[PDB]
């Protein structure tokens, strides 16, 4: 603050120290899910690593 | 009574694979046919669940 020098009133405006904050939340669940019948897994899958896991 | 030549009738068999999510797996033969044995636990009914299949 500023006040006039040699001012008849001698009051001072006390300043405030306010700490702020914000929250960071873990709030999402990203997933990839696959369903294979016994026929699909037995007959239609050949590698399962370059055909299921890599995709 | 049925008379037939060997080539009259075809039987095809394919043993299922045991997937990556099955706890127990094995294989058994029924007259030369390779079967797939698979066990699963049923927590809801507190017991095991087996399955041979071809």
């Amino acid at each position: 603050n500023r006040r006039d020098l040699r001012d008849p009133d001698r009051t001072v405006i006390a300043s405030e120290l306010v700490e702020h904050s914000f929250g960071v939340t873990l709030d999402k669940h990203v997933y990839a899910a696959l369903k294979f019948t016994d026929e699909q897994r037995t007959l239609d899958i050949r590698d399962y690593t370059k055909q299921v896991l890599m995709p | 009574a049925y008379l037939w030549h060997r080539t009259a009738f075809i039987l095809a068999y394919r043993t299922p694979v045991v997937p990556e999510g099955a706890k127990a797996g094995a294989s058994f033969s029924a007259n030369g046919v390779a079967l797939r044995w698979l066990a699963d636990y049923d927590y809801s009914q507190l017991g095991d669940r087996t399955l041979l299949d071809v």
